């Protein structure tokens, strides 16, 4: 039940760290401050035709 | 019981902290979640779309929207500066409310390259050339389309396509730049000069517009979270 | 069974060099609504470089997951008139301003929150000021909406069985609780263009779709000599944050907390010139 | 050649020559209410063709002292064929929007335009405080005036063109779907915008999905022709719409 | 001993936590368990019960027995409203105190489909039909069984079944409504209607009448605890 | 051996489309005492949904476990009277009218109690306070029936020996404390329809089979100067629970603590006429 | 002597928590408040003979 | 899974005899700039010894961690100047003599920090003194630089919505945190040779690449009828320690907190003669 | 929960203990590290380079 | 996630002591104080060519 994963870099650089739930519900555990997954296509690129970076854009 | 020992940070509330608490509404049921359109996952995000920079701005603009625009003419001495400012992104007054100095003014730390995009707003049968630099940090901003040509710069070709892309290069000592930019951590300057000049045909307008916008690289990043100066209350709102 | 095993970077630089051909990736139209992917590899010879910066703490996990005060008020342990001997708070987000323009970035946001509370005592300044006292109690109570409300400190809805609420003594750590995802809808929306009435009538703006309850606080029966004032702090954490369709950050100050009113402000400051560079 | 589109909705068509690419919201094209994400029960009703068409929403001129103009949705098709029909009949709605606004000028004239979307515009009062009635900002397909000077008139929405009457910088409305009509490239600009919303749907009347803006940040200039004005309009097509809660009309 | 630290919200007392605590009865022996008739283990049981709805309250009720009938007329216009109610079950003084609107008291959010029964008690020679109409939350109520036609509606013909069933569907905007309900999230009216009239032969009484029950459907539910209003006190009970 | 490893939601709606047949769902009859079980899907034409609300917090185990105050009263560390220097309470759940309601729900009622004891104190104002005394200690002591009862503070019988108590500190967590299910017959009862003699007569009702014991609670040691009061509040909160035959919920205000005394009360309120649904 | 089960879903849906008995007395564990069965024939069926809803009750 | 399993000692002394032989250890010239390696072994006979000594407390880690004050002030709860009520100190570790020597024998260091704080409180003298007041309780804020910075005690600047605060109440454990390394070049730098300015103008000195911030303290809402003095003293302990070019420790003493200017001193005592070894 | 007992020395700040301690800047990057010249990571490192000795201290 | 490992001895000379990290970010744990590498080559032999203590140094 008890999960172990790596903790953030620091200076001077065993890297990893224990953590157990002890409430029922969701909502009580600790934030989860490790995702670092992102996709900026959504906002810089929303168009219908795909765009190439070294060819002209209109024609 | 188990004997135990209280260490030094007993009792204390640190606001960033990270600690597991008692729910307060037991086996409540959440609504169930629904994918709208347009997740954001970092601010990083949003800092790389362009945004509009206000460089015109000459301390006499009775119209607010004529900041926005940076005039040009057709008959000018043959070399001319069409403007020129200091890159503080989070700290110049042209940045400083962009959608980038924004963002950057909840950080301290920032590094990375940045975009400079130009457009060109004139007549469909107008014409120039335009040379556009980059001068890293030094003891004297360039005076002359001479002095300016030694550093970074591209010669933007006016035409069909209406664009043109300075990309300014991350070139400093440290990893790292204040927000709060000092004379330790310069960046150095922009400026634009004529290279060819602005001719047009009978029949146009005499005057026209240029747009800068304003975005990140893809290497570019942020650190040290901190409140933002812009925003201040005297009394507690009703 | 006993043990269960659960970085990014950013983009590297490549090296580039001279180059003469009919590409001009520097070239684009901003007309389409798109913005250029040209790195300083496309437009100038550069070196090869290997970054291990990342954007851990640009996260909207990491920017919303701070501690802010919300609200502040003083209830005092005697006196005359009733209504100053508790507080009783409608809870909203509007309140104070920085908190409010942190939020205030995106439309919808939906997350767990974690509330903790401060409250701090003095005495009151007179003419006699010696006494003892022992050490003072507090309650917090929460009502959902549509419960009932005390109206004065020693009421009979103070005596909770199902409304939840916290007794805490001075002298202990801040009390502090978690909250769960507890709105109607599927996310909470800072911003609502609309009306309450369906023929466009009625109160306007997010003040409609505000129905989280209130909060009510008093001395437990601690009722001194002289008078004693206590204030209580709200500070909120957003736990398991999702944002969706950002939007740009305000520019002018608040004027009031139910309402988008303002005046209007400059875009920016002023320089001398187009062209002044220096100081 | 890119520069050619044609889109056909319903029995109607669009067609333009000189024009840039299509944006398509957050990268998510309209599409129907699944079956897992549903809340209502009784079965909805799909008119498909007969309200998923382009309608055109009146013209407006543009002068060289032009300020900028709003529209709110689905506030402006609410008396439009058989959309408004069904907007007055049904307790909820659901539909993507296809937006396309056209304007034309020779080689010889200077401007642009900057076409822009925003989700949940909620705008403040000329008057801090007091309030305004659903008629300073929402009139039908009449299109709405900003204004250079700061507005006055307590009876009426905040006007002020650099703060957008929201409160922001003019400048930064880029993060929203937007593009821009600049008279030298481009004659059109077309957006396509998803369903945005907190709920699986909503009242059509009560409820602002999105307002339309249109702000010309390089005034409009020209010399020695005789076209005076240079006019502007706007075409909408609803898109994957249904409806649901039949009862009597108006609303 | 061990090293540890105490972190916010100790000492607390919070009325809804789950802790365990000491035995001050240790190796107490309990009685034995019976299994007793008629066990409840969720209140949904108790709300999915029909209860009389006290549809007749006007005003001038001199006997509080004639709240739940509900009368009708031999001799009638040929379009006439039988009765006219807001669905509020929470809320509205006709469903306020029922067995459902009791248990919803309890709680702050609502949702599901409901179920309102219809009892004919006239003469076992008399016959009629009548129209049942659920509308839909809109600016305007109903004001003729035209209007009525045009929502959810059935059509009830009264022979040897003497009760018809009106199920009132889920049609919202959001998962979940407010028990105190306003504006945002209304529900709607429900309205009944002579179909065609009610005709006796000779010999049977001229006026007869109708009992309205309510109850919950399969999909109701329930969520957030809080404390009723209907019930307070002034002093100590002794 | 270390580690051993231990949703329901409410029904889906399915598709339906036109019908014409000799079946009639919707017509029934109650004179069965059957609750019809017709669905929205029988009734007309429905989309398939998929549901995920679930039934949660509607359980008899949720709805009962919220701690609710019982009982409060007060004491005085000095004073003249000696029967108002300590609190002597016959356990019992009808003193207070909400967790009473809340009870009284269910005809049987079976579970274990969890005990928790909040104490506060306040000086008594008068013409001279000056005076430093240290932090009071309390004891709570529980007697079964037919158990010695103290006639005084400093009596001998709060010596005990075998009756449980607990000592407690001002400025420290408040007390608390499990019982299990101590009741001689197989489940508690809330209503009790008989008399206690064989021929009908002496006590009626409730108040026959109430024989839990009682609480007395004093000031160890403490006697100030100058008066001080002390207030004691006593929450119950079921554990473990089970619940049969449930009855419906009481309309008239309490009157008595152990009676079901009333006062006759209309059955709603009223309204215009049988047609007005405006507000 | 360590019980595993799942914790409430919450926002954003390692949903497992652990728990552990301390003292000697049944009484002294915590509240069982994840039991969801529930059956209202009981109730709304109490009838000897089986109805069927499609068919007409009476005869 | 579960577990995880995770001396040096000096060099020995070797047995030596007699010798004669070209050899000659013991003759080395010093201009090449190499210390001699000879050890007692090669100049004399020497007996076999095993040490066990080890240079375990002599490393840098343990040398450098040890906590040390570095700054101290005092503030009031009440007064008339409003300065005089708060506390705003730019983060430095020149201010104090002990651990800044001990710091500048390195040129460039790396590591994280914990920091400690320790507050204490009197009551200031005065003619009268009778008054009851509960717990204090105190507030640190951290601002990194260019963030807003509070003007007076009651500012809004205190709302920290992003910058870290503690709230810590008198008669608790002192409060304590973690830093990491947040400097924005490769290392800290003690001393900086060189200009703020490119054409060596400005600022000299290490006091150019101070950037860290600022702490600012507070009393919560305490404000007692009489003054009450509090004085918080800041503890600094470096963890993970590196450290470059080691350099002579400091003869002179110390008198400016941003310079190193000195006055001369002579390079240690004096004694009788060449010859006097006596007391 | 769990029971348990402080023993002396609770509370207490022994400046030179080793324990845990939260982090006030969560995730915060770090810049990356370089290998400057001239490592120390020991003082007699120090100790054992020589220095000139002032023998000739004659009071004048 | 739990490491073992010796600790320094003491009078009268089970030598062992067991170490868990709770926080998420390396800056967090406790000082490495157990190294004990050193070289002092770097000051006392700076010189390029290798000089052996037996000959004479120059020449
Ligand atoms: C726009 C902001 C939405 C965020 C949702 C906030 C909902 C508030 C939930 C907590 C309110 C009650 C807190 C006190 C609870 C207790 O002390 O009993
Ligand atoms: C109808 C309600 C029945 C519930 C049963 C209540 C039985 C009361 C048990 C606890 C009474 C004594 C509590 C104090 C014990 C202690 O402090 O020593
Ligand atoms: C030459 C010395 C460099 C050492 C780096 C010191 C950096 C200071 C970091 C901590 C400053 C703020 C501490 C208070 C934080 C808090 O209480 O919120
Ligand atoms: C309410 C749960 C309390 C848990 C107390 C700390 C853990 C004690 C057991 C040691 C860890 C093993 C856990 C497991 O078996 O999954
Ligand atoms: C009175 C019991 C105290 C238990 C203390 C916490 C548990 C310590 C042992 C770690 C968990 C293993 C338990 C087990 O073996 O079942
Ligand atoms: C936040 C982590 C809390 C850890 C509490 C102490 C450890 C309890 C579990 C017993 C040790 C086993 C750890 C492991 O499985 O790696």
């Amino acid at each position: 039940g008890a999960q172990v994963s790596t903790q953030k870099t620091g200076a001077h650089e065993i890297i990893h760290y224990t953590n157990i739930n002890y409430y029922k519900d969701a909502a009580s555990n600790s934030a989860n401050r490790q995702d670092f997954t992102q996709d900026p296509s959504k906002f810089t690129e929303p168009v219908k035709d795909v765009m190439i970076k070294s060819l002209p854009a209109l024609n | 019981g188990l004997p135990t020992m209280n260490t030094p940070g007993s009792t204390q509330f640190l606001t960033s902290d990270d600690f597991q608490s008692p729910c307060a509404l037991p086996q409540f049921d959440v609504t169930p979640s629904m994918n709208i359109p347009g997740e954001v996952k970092n601010l990083m995000e949003i800092a790389e779309v362009d945004s509009v920079v206000p460089v015109n701005n000459v301390q006499d603009t009775t119209d607010q929207m004529e900041m926005f625009r940076i005039p040009v003419t057709i008959n000018a001495p043959l070399q001319q500066q069409v403007f020129g400012l200091r890159l503080q992104p989070g700290l110049d007054s042209v940045f400083k409310h962009t959608l980038l100095g924004e963002i950057l003014n909840y950080y301290a730390h920032w590094s990375g390259s940045m975009k400079l995009t130009f457009v060109f707003c004139g007549s469909a049968m107008a014409t120039g050339k335009f040379l556009i630099a980059y001068s890293p940090p030094g003891a004297n901003p360039p005076k002359t389309r001479k002095d300016a040509m030694l550093g970074t710069h591209i010669i933007w070709d006016i035409g069909l396509q209406s664009s043109c892309v300075l990309c300014v290069p991350w070139i400093s000592q440290t990893h790292y730049r204040l927000v709060q930019q000092d004379e330790y951590t310069s960046a150095g300057y922009v400026t634009c000069w004529y290279q060819t000049g602005m001719i047009v045909p009978p029949g146009t307008p005499n005057s026209s517009s240029i747009m800068c916008f304003a975005s990140a690289c893809n290497d570019f990043s942020v650190r040290m979270l901190r409140d933002t100066p812009f925003i201040s209350q005297d009394n507690k709102l009703q | 069974d006993v043990e269960e095993a659960i970085v990014v970077h950013v983009a590297d630089t490549m090296r580039s060099g001279p180059s003469n051909s009919a590409s001009v990736p520097a070239l684009t139209a901003v007309e389409t609504g798109h913005t250029s992917q040209v790195t300083p590899s496309d437009t100038m010879q550069t070196r090869h470089v290997k970054n291990y910066h990342s954007r851990s703490e640009s996260t909207v996990e990491n920017f919303l997951g701070r501690s802010a005060c919300v609200y502040m008020e003083e209830y005092k342990t005697t006196d005359n008139d009733v209504n100053k001997k508790f507080v009783a708070w409608p809870i909203n987000t509007k309140q104070m301003v920085q908190m409010r323009r942190k939020l205030e970035m995106f439309t919808y946001l939906r997350f767990d929150m974690e509330v903790t509370f401060v409250i701090t005592s003095r005495q009151d300044p007179g003419t006699t000021l010696a006494q003892d006292m022992p050490v003072l109690t507090h309650q917090i109570m929460y009502v959902p909406p549509g419960g009932p409300i005390p109206a004065k400190v020693d009421d009979y809805a103070w005596q909770t069985s199902t409304n939840p609420s916290i007794f805490w003594t001075e002298g202990n750590a801040p009390a502090r609780m978690s909250i769960p995802f507890i709105s109607i809808g599927n996310a909470y929306s800072n911003f609502y263009d609309g009306w309450s009435n369906f023929d466009q009538r009625g109160s306007y703006g997010y003040n409609t779709l505000n129905n989280l309850g209130h909060i009510y606080v008093r001395h437990v029966s601690g009722s001194s000599p002289h008078p004693i004032t206590s204030t209580i702090r709200v500070y909120f954490k957003p736990k398991h944050t999702r944002a969706w369709v950002p939007r740009p950050p305000r520019l002018c100050q608040y004027k009031k907390a139910f309402s988008v009113d303002f005046t209007p402000t400059p875009i920016t400051d002023t320089r001398k010139d187009i062209n002044t560079v220096t100081t | 050649s890119d520069r050619v589109r044609s889109i056909t909705l319903g029995n109607s068509t669009i067609t333009t020559q000189e024009c840039a690419n299509v944006v398509v919201g957050y990268g998510r094209w309209p599409t129907y209410l699944r079956d897992d994400e549903a809340t209502a029960e009784d079965q909805p009703t799909q008119p498909d063709v007969a309200t998923c068409r382009f309608y055109t929403l009146d013209s407006i001129k543009w002068e060289k002292g032009s300020v900028g103009w709003w529209w709110k949705f689905p506030e402006a098709l609410s008396d439009m064929g058989l959309f408004g029909q069904n907007m007055q009949y049904h307790y909820l709605g659901r539909a993507g929007y296809t937006i396309h606004v056209q304007c034309n000028a020779s080689k010889f004239h200077q401007g642009c335009l900057l076409v822009v979307c925003v989700p949940e515009a909620e705008m403040g009062g000329a008057v801090v405080g007091q309030a305004f009635s659903a008629t300073a900002m929402a009139n039908g397909d009449k299109a709405y005036e900003f204004t250079s000077a700061t507005q006055s008139d307590q009876t009426k929405v905040q006007t002020a063109i650099h703060n957008a009457g929201m409160g922001v910088g003019v400048g930064n409305l880029t993060i929203y779907p937007h593009q821009w009509i600049n008279l030298r490239t481009n004659n059109s600009a077309t957006i396509v915008m998803p369903y945005i919303n907190s709920v699986p749907m909503d009242n059509m009347f009560r409820h602002y999905n999105f307002t339309l803006m249109v702000i010309p940040f390089v005034k409009l200039d020209y010399a020695d022709t005789a076209s005076t004005y240079v006019p502007i309009t706007v075409t909408v097509a609803p898109m994957c719409a249904e409806y649901n809660g039949l009862r009597l009309a108006q609303a």
